C-alpha cells in the first residue's frame, strides 16, 4: 500500500521523505486545496492533515490559530471529509495521513469514522490523545478498514514501549522531537539515533520526526540519523497566516520552503 | 499497565498524549506507596488537623427548615484553611509532589479557589507554582489573583475559547507536556486522566468520613441523604466515598443549570451532555452534534466546566447516585437566604446544593428526612458578582 | 452597688450617663447568671463548636523561623466562622441579649469584622442587629458592609470625627441610651464600662485555654511568651487570661505605632497616653493638654482606637504584662512574610502581633524561645488596602 | 448661696424658673458673652453653660455642632473659664452652673478643677458621664470647693437612687424629661409628677427639667407638674446656628425666645 511503496522508493533513491502537515479548511475550504496541490506540487513525498477541533491539546498558538480560522470560514469534518475525498480523486499514490484528536474520532462511533476513511482513500490515522494503552477499539477499527494505525515514540519512549509501537503500528512511526506542544520557535535538540536504531531492530514502521522541524537543516539532520522522513507543520502553517491577504504570494511562499526541505531530504 | 483501575465501567481512562504517559504512570505508583506510608499518612494528616483545621464542623440549620419536618445539616468545608475543600487535595498532592522530587507546580483554576488553595500549599511546602485561569476570570477574580500573587504564585491569565476553565485547563495540560519532568500537574477537580479522579477522591474521602462520625453522634442514624454541587466532582465525591457502600444513603449531585437547560446556557453535562473523550477522559461532556466541545456556562464559575469527573458519570449510569441541575436564580436565593437565616455567606457553587436541599424541603414539607449539604466553600469571593447582580435588578 | 468589682487597680469603672446604670447592671446581672447555669454554658459550647468551629488549631510555622531558635506557634482565630475571634464573644452576648428579653442589637466596628460577627450571630439568633462605622471605614470597606447588609444587618455610616472607630463608638453609646429597653449594646472590645472589659474576657478566654492545651500537647510545656495585638483588648486578653497565673509566661501586647510614635500618628495610647475618663471608662488615652481625645491613626482599621482596655492598663502597670508598638511599615512586611512563606494571609491587625514575634526572633537569633502569636484574624479583608498601598510604592 | 437664694425668691413670686444652656465660645468668645448677656437681660433665673468637649456622648447634633464651632474659633477650657469670671463679674447673683464631660474635669486634676470653678465664681457643676456610683470624688472636690454637685434623677429611677440623689446632691436636682440624649426635636411625654413628689419627700434639692424643652408650652408643663423649673438648650443653640451670619438679628430671637420661655414659667 502506499507508505510501504512509497518508502520503498525512497530507499531506492536514497532520498528521506519530506511530510508537511496543515489543517484542512484553513484559511479556507478552496484555499486550502489550493494549498495542497502546491505542497505536493513542490515535492511533498506524502501528507500529514488535520480536521479542526475545538480544543487542540498538543498544539502550540500557530496550529491552535489555524484551527480558528478554519472554523471561521465554517469548516466542519463533514466538509473535510469531501476534501479528502477530492485529494485522493487528484492525487492517486501520494499517502495521506491525518492527525486527529479523539472525541472527532469517538463522537459518532469509531468504527464509523474509519469506514470514512476508507470510503474517502485515507491511508493513516494518527490519534493524538489516544496513547498506545488505549488504543486497542481504535487500532482494530484502523485494520479493520484498511487503514494504517499511527503511534507516537516519544523521547522518553522505554523498551516495553519500543516493543509495542513497532508491533501495533503501521504505515510509519511518529517520532517525537521533543516535549511540549507542535510549534516552529521549539527546536528538538536531543540526539534521537539511540530510538530510530531501537525501532529498526523491532521492525517498526518507518520513523518520520515531528515537532520543531522548521528549516532544511533539520530535515538532512533527522535523514542524517537514520530517520525515513521529517513532517513539519507549524512552519508551514505561518506561510498561511503571514500571507492570508495574499493568497498568490502565499502559494508562492509555500512552494520555495517546500522546495527547499524537500531538497534537503536528498541525501 | 497501571496499578489501579483507570476506568469506573465505561467512563476514565488515560486519553493523554503519549509523552504524558510516564508522568502518570509515576504519579500512580507513588500515590500507591504513599497511601500504604505510615509517615506520609502521619504528615498528611498533622497538616488537615494543624493547619488546615480539620476536622471541620457539622452544622444543624436552625432557622430554614422551620415549619417543615427536615433537617438540616452543613458539612462546613467553609472553614477550612482557604475558605473551601480544595485545600485537603492539594495538601496530599503537593505531598506526593515532593515525594517524586518535583519542584514546581501546575494549576487551572476558575473559582480562583483552587488557585488560592495550590499557591498557599506551595508556599508552605516551599514548591514553585504557577496557575492558568481564563483571562475571563482574571478580570473578574482580580481579589484571588492578587492572594495567590501574594502567596508568591504566577498567575497566568488565559484568553482563548471562552476564557474559563476549560480554557485554563487546556493551557495547563499543553504545559505540563513540555515540563512534566520538573513541574507537578495539580489537578482541582476528581476528573482528568487517571490516576487523577482516584487520587482526589482518596484526599478528599475525609469529608464523608467525618460527616458520617459527626452524624452518627448527633442523630444516631446515618442521613435519608447527603447534597453536593457537581463542577467537576471532588467536593461531592469526597462526601459520598464514604457512604457509597450505605445504601440507603441517598447521594445527590447538583450541576448548575445557569440560565435553564433549555437555554443551552449551563453546566450539566452529566445529564444534559453526551459521553466524549477529552481533558484525558472518557466521560460526559458538553458537545455539538460534530464532536466540537462546547463552551458551558453558570453563574458560579467553579462549575463553570462542560465535563464532570468519570465515578460521577459510573455512579449516575448504576442508579447508586442522582444527578439535578440548579438555575442561577434558584442558586442566588439559596445564598441569600443561608446569608440571612443562619448568618453563613456560602460559595455560589456551594449555594447549588443548599437550593436543591431547599426544594426537597419545600415541595414536600411534612416529608422527614435528615439531609446534609455539603458546604464546599465561603461566598467571600462571590460577594461583588452577587451585589452587581442585586444592583442590577434593582434590588439594592 | 455591682456584684463584680468593676476597676483593675485605677482602672475602669461605670462612666455612663446615670440613664444606662439600669442597662449596664442588669447585664451583669445576667451575665452572673449566666456564667452559673449549665444550660448557658451548653448552648454556648455548641454554638462555639458546632457552629464557629472551635477548637481553632495551633500551627507550628514551618519556614519563617528557619535559622533560629525561636518556635513560633500561630493559634489560628482566622479560622472562626466570620474570620476573626470577634465571633467568641459575639456568640456569648447575643446568647445574653436573649436571656435578657432583648430583640435587638448595637454594634460598632472599624475592621467590620466585629460588625460581621454581630451580623451573622444575630441572623442566627433572630435579632435584628444596626451597625455605626465609620464612614471613611465604609467607603473603605464596602465589601464587608455589603455582607453585613447581606446578613440582613443596618449599617450606619458616621461622618462626625475622624470618620473611625471612636466616632463609631460615640454613636452606638448616643443610640444605646435612647434605646437600652429593647438593645442590647454589642460592644466589640474589652473596654467600655463594666461590665463589658470582664464580660468579653470571660467570652474570650477559650483563646488561651485551648492554647494552653495546645502547647502541652505539641511542646509539654508552657510558652515563653504570647503575642497579641492591642486595638481595644479583647483578643489579647482572650489569649493572656489563663496564662495570668502562669508566671513564667510572659504576655506582650502590641499596640499600632502607625507612622511612627513620633510622628504622633499611632494607636498606642497604653504606652503613649495619658489616663482619662471616656468611652465610659477610666483608662490610658490619646488626648491633648487640655484633655480633649485625640484621634488615632493605624494602617489596620481594627487597631485604630485611641484607648485600650482597663485590664491591660493595669496588667502593664504591676509589670505583669509588657506592650509596645509595631508600624504600620513592620505590620505590612509581616503581613507579607507569612503569605509568601507559610501560606497563611493575617489580618493587618494580626500581622501586628507578628512583626513584633519576627522582631524577637531576628533581634537575638540563638536565643531559645517558645512563642505564640494570636493570629486573631485572616486578612481576606485586608487585600485590597494592601495591594493600594504595593501599587504606589512601585511594588507591584 | 445662689441657688438657695433664687428658688426662695422665686417660691415667693410663685414662679418656676427658666434656665437656658449655651456652649461657651459658640460661634465666638465675643458673640457668646454677648449672647449670654441677652439670655440674663431676657428673663434667665439662672445659667448652664458647656465646655466645649471633643467627643460628647450625651449631646445630639444641635450642640455637637455647636462644640464644632466653639473648636472652629478655637476655644479652649482656659478661655472658658476667664468668660465665666466675666459673666460673673456683670452678673453678681444668677447662679451659673456648669454642663461638663468627665475627661475635662479629671484631666490636670479634679480639684484643681473644682478650684478655678471656685475662683471664677461657678455655682454648681454637672458632670453628665460620672453617675452617683463613682460621683465620691467629685462631690467632694465640689463641696470643698463650695460648688454644689448636681445629680441626674433620670426617668427610670428607682427608690435607691432617688435617696442619693437627694442626699448628696445640692443647688438643684436635674430632672430628665426621657431617655436619649439632647435634642429639640425629641420631646419628652412621660409624665413625672411621681419622681418630683418623691424627691421633695427626701428633702432633694429642687428640680430642674431638662431635654426636648423647646416651647413655653413644655416650661409651664413642668411647673405645674411641680419642677422648680426648665432647662432648654438645643432649641437655643438652632437660634445660634440658624443666625450665624447675622449676630444681631440673632440676639433679637434669643431675646424673643427667652422672654416667652420666661413667661410661661411664671405660673
Ligand atoms: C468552593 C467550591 N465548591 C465547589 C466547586 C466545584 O468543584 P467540584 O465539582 O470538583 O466539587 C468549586 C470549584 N472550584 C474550582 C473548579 C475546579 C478546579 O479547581 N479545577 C477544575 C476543573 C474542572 C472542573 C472544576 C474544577 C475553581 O474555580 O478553582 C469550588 O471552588
Ligand atoms: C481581626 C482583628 N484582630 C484584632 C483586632 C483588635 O481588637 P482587640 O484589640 O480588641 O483585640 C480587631 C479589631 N476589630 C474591630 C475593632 C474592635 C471592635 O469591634 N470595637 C472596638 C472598639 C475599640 C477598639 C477596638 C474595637 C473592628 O474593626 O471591627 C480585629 O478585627
Ligand atoms: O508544528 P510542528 O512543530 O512542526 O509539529 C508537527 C505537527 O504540526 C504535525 O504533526
Ligand atoms: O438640648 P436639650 O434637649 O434642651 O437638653 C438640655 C441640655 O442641652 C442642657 O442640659
Ligand atoms: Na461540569
Ligand atoms: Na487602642
Amino acid at each position: 500500500e502506499r507508505y510501504e511503496n512509497l518508502f520503498a522508493q525512497l530507499n531506492d533513491r536514497r532520498e528521506g521523505a519530506f511530510v508537511p502537515f496543515v489543517t484542512l479548511g484553513d484559511p479556507g475550504i478552496e484555499q486550502s486545496l489550493k494549498i495542497i496541490d502546491t505542497l505536493i506540487d513542490a515535492g511533498a513525498d506524502a501528507l500529514e492533515l488535520g480536521v479542526p477541533f475545538s480544543d487542540p491539546l498538543a498544539d502550540g498558538p500557530t496550529i491552535q490559530n489555524a484551527n480558528l480560522r478554519a472554523f471561521a470560514a465554517g469548516v466542519t469534518p463533514a466538509q473535510c471529509f469531501e476534501m479528502l475525498a477530492l485529494i485522493r480523486e487528484k492525487h492517486p499514490t501520494i499517502p495521506i495521513g491525518l492527525l486527529m484528536y479523539a472525541n472527532l474520532v469517538f463522537n459518532n462511533g469509531i468504527d464509523a469514522f474509519y469506514a470514512r476513511c476508507e470510503q474517502v482513500g485515507v491511508d493513516s490515522v494518527l490519534v493524538a490523545d489516544v496513547p498506545v494503552e488505549e488504543s486497542a477499539p481504535f487500532r482494530q477499527a484502523a485494520l479493520r478498514h484498511n487503514i494504517a494505525p499511527i503511534f507516537i515514540c516519544p523521547p522518553n519512549a522505554d523498551d516495553d514501549l519500543l516493543r509495542q509501537v513497532a508491533s501495533y503500528g503501521r504505515g510509519y512511526t511518529y517520532l517525537l522531537s521533543r516535549s511540549g506542544v507542535t510549534g516552529a520557535e521549539n527546536r528538538g535538540a536531543l540526539p534521537l539515533h539511540h530510538l530510530i536504531e531501537k525501532l529498526k531492530e523491532y521492525h517498526a514502521a518507518p520513523a518520520l520526526q515531528g515537532f520543531g522541524i522548521s528549516s532544511p537543516e533539520q530535515v538532512s539532520a533527522a535523514v542524517r540519523a537514520g530517520a525515513a522522513g521529517a513532517i513539519s507543520g507549524s512552519a508551514i502553517v505561518k506561510i498561511i497566516e503571514k500571507n492570508l491577504a495574499s493568497p498568490k504570494q502565499m502559494l508562492a511562499e509555500l512552494r520555495s520552503f517546500v522546495s527547499a526541505m524537500k531538497a534537503a531530504s536528498r541525501a | 499497565t497501571t496499578l489501579l483501575n483507570p476506568y469506573f465501567g465505561e467512563f476514565g481512562g488515560m486519553y493523554v498524549p503519549q509523552i504524558l504517559m510516564p508522568a502518570l504512570n509515576q504519579l500512580e505508583e507513588a500515590f500507591v506507596s504513599a497511601q500504604k506510608d505510615p509517615e506520609f499518612q502521619a504528615q498528611f494528616a498533622d497538616l488537615l488537623k494543624n493547619y488546615a483545621g480539620r476536622p471541620t464542623a457539622l452544622t444543624k440549620c436552625q432557622n430554614i427548615t422551620a415549619g417543615t419536618r427536615t433537617t438540616l445539616y452543613l458539612k462546613r468545608e467553609d472553614l477550612l484553611h482557604g475558605g473551601a475543600h480544595k485545600t485537603n487535595q492539594v495538601l496530599g498532592q503537593a505531598l506526593l509532589a515532593k515525594r517524586m522530587g518535583k519542584s514546581e507546580i501546575i494549576a487551572e483554576t476558575g473559582a480562583g479557589q483552587h488557585g488560592v488553595a495550590s499557591a498557599l500549599a506551595s508556599a508552605l511546602l516551599g514548591l514553585k507554582c504557577r496557575i492558568y485561569m481564563g483571562a475571563k476570570d482574571v478580570e473578574r477574580q482580580s481579589p484571588n489573583v492578587f492572594r495567590m500573587r501574594l502567596m508568591g504564585a504566577e498567575v497566568i491569565p488565559v484568553h482563548s475559547g471562552s476564557a474559563t476553565l476549560k480554557d485554563a485547563c487546556n493551557e495547563a495540560l499543553r504545559d505540563w507536556s513540555g515540563s512534566y519532568e520538573t513541574a507537578h500537574y495539580m489537578l482541582g477537580t476528581a476528573a482528568g486522566p487517571h490516576p487523577y479522579p482516584t487520587i482526589v477522591r482518596e484526599f478528599q474521602r475525609m469529608i464523608g468520613e467525618e460527616t458520617k462520625a459527626q452524624i452518627l453522634d448527633k442523630e444516631g442514624r446515618l442521613p435519608d441523604a447527603v447534597i453536593a454541587c457537581v463542577g467537576g466532582g471532588s467536593n461531592a465525591i469526597g462526601m459520598f466515598a464514604d457512604f457509597i457502600n450505605d445504601t440507603s444513603v441517598g447521594l445527590i449531585g447538583v450541576e448548575p443549570g445557569g440560565h435553564g437547560i433549555e437555554t443551552g446556557e449551563h453546566g450539566a453535562p452529566l445529564k444534559h451532555g453526551r459521553v466524549g473523550i477529552y481533558f484525558g477522559m472518557k466521560a460526559p461532556m458538553m458537545q455539538t452534534a460534530d464532536g466540537q466541545i462546547e463552551e458551558s456556562y453558570s453563574i458560579s464559575a467553579g462549575l463553570d466546566f462542560p465535563s464532570v469527573g468519570p465515578q460521577h458519570a459510573y455512579l449516575n449510569s448504576i442508579g447508586r447516585a442522582d444527578y439535578v441541575s440548579i438555575t442561577d436564580d434558584e442558586a442566588l436565593e439559596a445564598f441569600k437566604t443561608l446569608c440571612r437565616h443562619e448568618g453563613i455567606i456560602p460559595a455560589l457553587e456551594s449555594s447549588h446544593a443548599l437550593a436543591h436541599a431547599l426544594k426537597m424541603m419545600r415541595e414536600q414539607p411534612e416529608k422527614e428526612q435528615l439531609l446534609v449539604v455539603n458546604l464546599s466553600g465561603r461566598g467571600d469571593k462571590d460577594i461583588f458578582t452577587v451585589h452587581d447582580i442585586l444592583k442590577a435588578r434593582g434590588e439594592i
